[PDB]
């Protein structure tokens, strides 16, 4: 003959570092193959850049980061920003464009703190920080040349990083 | 992450997939090395016969042959002016000489086909594919080769060819030989999955042997096809490749070609002619993609993950 | 996270309104259903006008009448397709409002309540469902407003949980049915549930007991078909005669041939007649004729 | 369905293994010529095309029908038979014969009785096939062998 | 993080109260049935008059008597459709109050019990359905009050384990409400459990056995169908000999046939006839033939 | 964190208690089911006994009697609703306790193992369960019985499709658990008592050192119970005769009654049919049986 | 990844497994066809010669048993004996081709598979006389490994054979039974292995031979449907519920086995 089922669901987890980790693991990626081509930013630096991304993304502080080449304060391509959502499609790392015109710039890396980071206690912060690679300096905000494209979107069990790159103008 | 999946683990899978057994490579030789035999046995009896050599010239001769290994490569050299000079005629013209050649084949088992003509062999083994040279005795067995992709004539010397191979693999005992499967295997896959991609195994041997010479380090699986993979976007496929093993770099001259990759054998004759700009994009985008699979692979947290990055490079036999 | 309005209940209708004022009056041959329907609905909008009845009539029998009041306000509508039972079921809700001198939302039932397989999930859907048809109604309860729960696929949400081949889940979901029923009854809601079923057979004996009307819709007789082809072959030239022989020919030609529909007789004998003469002809009487000799009625159920 | 869950082990021609195992096979030399012919004119009827051109040049109808038809192959047949290790290892024969690269991608119907599944395993499996033989459209490319 | 009464439990009922009182005085047929459940529930808020019944009759025997008290205290109604095992169950509580002087509250079991999905969560639900009747029952322990849990539904959620279809899920469930109910045996809590079911067949083995009693509802006989319609049709204007006329058409009409209900009777056959009359006429003989003629009784299960 | 011991293990019971040897006594046609559960608990809790009994007998046979003492430490009780599984399986602690003269406490698990849904909460609420277990018995002098009252639900088999993989997983648990009692010498048992032998999984079937088969009483039994129970009824013997017919299969196809249905079904009804104004009679007797029928069983 | 860890080692000829064989009872038929199966896998050159000997002539028929992937699956239910026929077998096979083998038997994951291969194909090139690998009891990549460590011995001219030993046919990969070159079934025990099951244990029982024959006879097919006692029917329910009825009060009496034996019913095939 024939039939049918009925299935079960398990209770929805709680936002936790493995997920941290597999969101972070993809945007190393993404610096890895920028280095590939623009030598830049450095093997050791990748690491510290990944580990800085768990801890924030673990403890929810984090809202914008953005790394890549800048002129001034206007970032130039190739320059990647990863924007915390709340929202699931999830994609594989890379699409990034090769030779563009690095001239003078150089790497840089700016991040923008959640609206929880901002209410959160000094002393919660601190246990939340405790195992930061590195202390970061502040308040300097770079522009845009160019126009900004989204092209992926990586996505771990509760929350998301929407990715922009930067495109120069042709 | 690299604890998941290594360069052993790139090692062990060419010899379980991709590369072909010894002792089947072995087998395939000795079927061509006793149509090479009975050709220098008949060659003595009769001194006018044009058929005066046999070489292989494929990737079973270059140590860089696949599983997946369609057949046997070999070059007959065509001497004296019976030989006709159309493309269908030469063909045929072969065929009957070497029909007379081996007199226990079938007149059926010799089989012209459009650049070239098949010997089959009646119960398990390989046909193999003869491409005719005419030969007027020049040095080092140089010769007018038959293209396999159009039928035009290309005046080159496949033993020289052979001696350039051989120069790389002892340059890399092991390692070049084996890049260049890995490389051939991926450019496989990648031509079913991508249309417009076209790439030449000889011209993959090419492009690798300039990589070896300018110090790319073939220990590393992961690394050193990263690097043929990085080159292939940085360049794209516009920067000339020309090799100094035979004749000065200046003897080139300038060519409208898109793609250069010269002949280390002649000058004149370039191994990229035939390809074109729709071509070049696919072999960028696929080249993109196989380094962005290798460096998500490199951060990958768990291991099926890892596999599963090494799969868009290899296919679904690669298993880890 | 409450199941929303729309996901349950697709679109509902309101009540009073141009289009179904008119559909409702077109209707051919439901007189009797549509008397018996505004009597039940409008008896659930304003009580009194009943217990005035009985004063006149039979002032003796106080516990009759409040029988009629507390069965539980469930009508079926069964009987053959293309008949009017959905077009009944949705502007029966019109005439009843204007002559109650109230407005009435008609809320669909969607079969988005099955579900897509969660243990549960279908007893859950369907019960949310029942809470806002009883939300709706708590807060207009003379009535200010009344609201109508339409079930049009009625057959494929309760079917008898003794057939074999339905998961437990769809035996649940004929229970938590039930149960919502119940659920209106007890409370003095002006709401009524309104089902349409293709087989009757297939409901549930618990349904069923619960249905305090079920109106049963048949193919039209010769009068029903007269008046319809009547009322839609004016203006094409066709004459009386002409008339009465197609009413003829669209008749069970046989004990064992089940004779035209409703729809048949609306949505395609007469467009396959003008469809002959588009469009460099006009209407003719012999292609009316070689129209219907053409067609078959629509095979009819078993049961 | 994932391509790994629907079509089990996906083999891919040429490949010394098959066209050891397809010579090693007897008593069915027969069979073997008939399939790789049928299938070798289904899947690369261009040979046909410029065939069609010397001989008959105004006949596009007649062209577009070979181009057009079903490419059904049955092998009905008592078990055991060895039609099962046939059926596998026949593509190597057409991928050597044609001069071109094959996939192929098996399917095994008997290995629940849910409702749907029957058309959810047979339509995923000619979704990914089409997917498939779609990219080797132009001489073909390659071929796509489902069984 | 428990579920609340009201996630749980649908409406309270409080028991003395007049209209479970009215209600109950209007089933026909059913005295057996209350006198069998006015008895396992008077027992079991008062078990004494058991032990003065044994002393009287049978004294050197208190094994027999021990054996009425200490099963499990459910009871199952099942029947046909439409033939009171709902009224009785509700009402049922009212009559027990008045005679044992006590007050008496009923907790209907709601259908989300089964809930929406996730592992675990129905035999959470239905666990925790029987932790609010244990607790609200230890409060009342002679008992100053009883509690009546009823399962109205009863094949949705207690269903045979030998169904393949149903999950896993809803075998874990069966088996929740199969340890409540030895759970509240087990106590001398003064709660009962009262189920009702359309279909007694599909209820699980493990959850027959433990019922004290079993009650069969059935559609009414000759005598029952002329009670209910005789009160029923006081003040319509029908005399005895028209009435007959419809107990006879109430009656099965063919061998097979199953015949009238009792929901069919008042709730849908004096409503026909009063409606046809309405509002235009009074209730013809005539009439009240016509409309019993075209009404066929609601069938049943095979 | 930890659950706690009343999260998992509902209420501990402790032997020798009065209540549990007159339960014990109250069983009518279990000897046979008794006297083997008594004996593998024994020798589960204690395996110095058998030892001695070799040496009476068959000193040499030691091959023989290891046999028995390696079987693991599961016996699960299964058959018929109302067969005294669950009685028999509660009760049988009291008189190992007092044949070999010490202590036992009996842990019965709850339906809490299933948990909330969390993802691994199957998997810990059921190691913890086997590891409070252990942890008393490591410390034993005592025996520690570990009780399943459902083992079809909480151990069900892996391979049926409509489950969970947390659902598995506890059944994965579960077996780990029995495996983890057998390595070490403790002093433990685990007792599981299903309706459904055919629900618990194959892998638990197998480890169950032995299988103990309740079924519906017979001519013997039912007649033995029923004189027990009727006693001071005034009933008669000829009368308890047919009421022994009445309790049987009635057709060839149909069960016959269980020992939950003579016991708690059929007593109470005669009783109550009298009560309260008239005493227990033949005649009444004998019509409340017919009216009855015995408790349906699974296909 | 260390050969001690990996496996036990036992060389063949050797004293013991000659004297295991002789052990073992009801799987002569087994013996010979595991032992020349192997055989042939091994030393191909052994049955050629006999082949000219006999039938030379002939080389249709000895063409079909020359080519033959190198693996061998035993599969019977547990403790059926298998297990000890491929530890010793070894040894029959040396003593038939006189030439000296060498075993190693496997722990019961893709790595400790692949080494175990490796190390088994690096010692049968150098031999050149052979290897036994026995996988004593048995994710998709490790299939995969043991497929392909299967397929490198097969396609070079090796003198190795793989033996593995599963309780159950029905879940076998289908590629993995289709290089199996043999598949053996192990069935419920006969007459032959039921008795020198019983005849051990049973020993110091006081039961005399006539007793534990009669034992046999009811542990035993009867009716062509019915299929009779398992190993672990006997070992693990028969022989406990003997001593378990006699214990404590009593001595095992002959009356009482037999009781216990009607009584107890087989498991169902499958
Ligand atoms: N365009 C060309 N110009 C000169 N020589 C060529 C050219 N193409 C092929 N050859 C000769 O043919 C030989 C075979 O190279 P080919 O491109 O056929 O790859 P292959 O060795 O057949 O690899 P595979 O058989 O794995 O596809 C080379 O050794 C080379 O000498
Ligand atoms: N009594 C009628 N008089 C005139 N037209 C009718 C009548 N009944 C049905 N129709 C025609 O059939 C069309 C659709 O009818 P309706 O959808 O009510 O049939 P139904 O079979 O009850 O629908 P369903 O099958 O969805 O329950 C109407 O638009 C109308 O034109
Ligand atoms: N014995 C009876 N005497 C008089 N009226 C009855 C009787 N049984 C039922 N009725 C009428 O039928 C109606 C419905 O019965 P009720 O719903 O209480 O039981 P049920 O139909 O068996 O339960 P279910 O909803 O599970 O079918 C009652 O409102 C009552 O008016
Ligand atoms: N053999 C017996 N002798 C005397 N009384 C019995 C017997 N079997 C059952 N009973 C009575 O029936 C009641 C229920 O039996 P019990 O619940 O222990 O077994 P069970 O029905 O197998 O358990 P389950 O609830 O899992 O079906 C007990 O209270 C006991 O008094
Ligand atoms: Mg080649």
């Amino acid at each position: 003959n024939a039939s049918s089922y009925s299935y079960t669901v398990a209770e929805t987890q709680t936002f936790s570092v493995t997920h941290a980790r597999h969101m972070a693991a993809k945007v190393a990626t993404d610096l890895r193959r920028m280095q590939r081509f623009y030598g830049y930013p450095s093997d050791a630096d990748i690491e510290a850049y990944e580990e800085e991304l768990v801890v924030f993304l673990k403890a929810g502080y984090l809202g914008e980061v953005s790394y890549g080449f800048q002129k001034n304060n206007n970032w130039i391509e190739p320059t990647l920003r990863y924007t915390a959502g709340d929202l699931g499609t999830d994609d594989d790392p890379g699409k990034i464009r090769p030779g563009k015109d690095v001239s003078g710039a150089s790497f840089y890396s700016f991040m923008t703190y959640s609206s929880k980071y901002l209410n959160a206690t000094q002393s919660e912060k601190d246990t939340a920080l405790k195992d930061l690679p590195f202390k970061r300096v502040g308040a300097q905000s770079p522009g845009i040349n160019g126009y900004l494209e989204n092209d992926k979107t990586y996505s771990a069990g509760g929350r998301s990083l929407t990715r922009t790159s930067v495109r120069n103008f042709v | 992450s690299t604890e998941h999946v290594d360069h052993k683990t790139i090692a062990r899978f060419a010899e379980d997939k991709v590369n072909l057994p010894k002792v089947k490579a072995d087998d395939f030789r000795e079927q061509a090395k006793r149509l090479q035999n009975k050709l220098e046995g008949y060659l003595s009896d009769h001194p006018d016969f044009s058929l005066k050599r046999m070489i292989p010239s494929g990737s079973l001769a270059k140590g860089t042959a696949l599983r997946s290994l369609n057949d046997i490569d070999v070059a007959v050299y065509i001497s004296g002016s019976d030989a006709p000079q159309d493309l269908r005629g030469l063909l045929d013209y072969l065929a009957d000489r070497l029909r007379k050649a081996f007199p226990n084949f079938s007149p059926d088992q010799v089989k012209p086909q459009t650049y070239s003509v098949t010997v089959s062999f009646r119960g398990s083994g390989l046909d193999v594919d003869i491409v005719p040279v005419l030969y007027s005795g020049l040095p080092d067995w140089r010769g007018h080769l038959i293209s396999q992709e159009d039928g035009s004539f290309l005046e080159t010397s496949i033993p020289l060819h052979l001696d350039f191979i051989k120069a790389r693999k002892r340059a890399a005992p092991k390692h070049f030989a084996q890049v260049v499967r890995l490389a051939k295997y991926w450019a496989r896959l990648m031509k079913q999955e991508r249309p417009n991609f076209r790439f030449k195994s000889f011209m993959i041997e090419l492009i690798l042997a300039k990589l070896l010479d300018n110090g790319v380090d073939f220990s590393n699986y992961p690394e050193a096809l990263q690097a043929f993979f990085s080159y292939l976007v940085s360049t794209e496929l516009r920067e000339r490749i020309v090799f100094e093993d035979n004749y000065p770099a200046s003897k080139i001259g300038t060519l409208s070609d898109l793609v250069q990759i010269i002949d280390p054998v002649n000058p004149v004759n370039n191994v990229a002619r035939l390809y074109t700009q729709s071509n070049v994009d696919a072999i960028i985008d696929a080249a993109m993609d196989a380094g962005d699979a290798i460096d998500a692979a490199f951060y990958a947290p768990t291991k099926q993950l890892t596999v599963t990055y090494w799969q868009k490079v290899f296919g679904s036999s690669f298993q880890g | 996270v409450k199941p929303s309005l729309d996901e349950l209940f697709e679109r509902r209708i309101n009540f009073p309104d141009f289009e179904p004022q008119e559909r409702l009056a077109r209707l051919v041959g439901l007189d009797e259903h549509k008397d018996r329907l505004s009597k039940i609905l409008g008896l659930l909008v304003n009580p009194y006008g009943i217990q005035e009845w009985a004063k006149k009539y039979h002032p003796d029998a106080r516990a009759a009448v409040d029988t009629v009041l507390r069965r539980p306000p469930l009508v079926v509508l069964a009987g053959d397709v293309g008949s009017g039972k959905t077009e009944l079921a949705e502007t029966i809700g019109d005439a009843v409002a204007r002559q109650e001198d109230i407005d009435i939302t008609l809320y669909p039932l969607s079969l988005a309540t099955r579900g897509q397989g969660r243990v549960g999930e279908m007893t859950q859907l369907v019960s949310a469902a029942f809470d806002y048809t009883i939300e709706a109604a708590d807060k207009l309860k003379k009535a200010r407003g009344a609201v109508l729960l339409l079930i049009d696929q009625a057959d494929a949400l309760a079917q008898s949980r003794e057939n074999a081949q339905m998961h437990h889940e769809d035996r649940a979901g004929v229970n938590a049915f039930i149960r919502g029923i119940d659920r209106i009854a007890n409370q003095k809601l002006p709401a009524a549930v309104l089902m349409c079923t293709n087989r009757l057979k297939a409901l549930d004996p618990a349904v069923q007991r619960r249905a305090a009307e079920i109106l049963t819709f048949s193919r039209p007789n010769d009068e029903q078909r007269h008046y319809l082809l009547h009322s839609k072959l004016t203006g094409l030239g066709l004459n009386s005669t002409a008339v009465e022989e197609l009413v003829r020919l669209t008749g069970p030609r046989d004990p064992n041939s089940p004779g035209f529909t409703f729809s048949d007789i609306t949505q395609r004998l007469i467009p396959s007649i003008i469809l002959a003469a588009y469009p460099y002809n006009a209407v003719s009487v012999h292609s009316a004729l070689q129209v219907v000799n053409k067609m078959t009625p629509t095979p009819a159920f078993i049961d | 369905p994932s391509l790994d869950e629907l079509f089990e082990r996906r083999i891919n021609f040429p490949d010394f293994e098959p066209q050891e195992r397809l010579a090693r096979l007897v008593g069915l030399d027969e069979h073997k010529d008939r399939l790789s012919k049928i299938l070798g004119l289904l899947v690369n009827p261009y040979g046909i095309q410029e065939w069609a051109k010397k001989y008959h040049p105004d006949a596009r109808a007649a062209v577009d029908t070979v181009l057009r038809r079903p490419p059904l192959v049955v092998l009905a047949g008592d078990v055991g038979s060895g039609k099962t290790e046939l059926a596998e290892t026949i593509g190597d024969a057409v991928a050597r014969q044609e001069d071109i690269d094959i996939t192929l991608y098996p399917l095994s119907l008997a290995t629940q009785g849910r409702v749907g599944e029957m058309t959810q395993l047979v339509s995923a499996a000619f979704d990914y096939t089409i997917e498939a033989a779609d990219k080797l459209k132009n001489k073909a490319r390659g071929a796509v062998l489902l069984l």
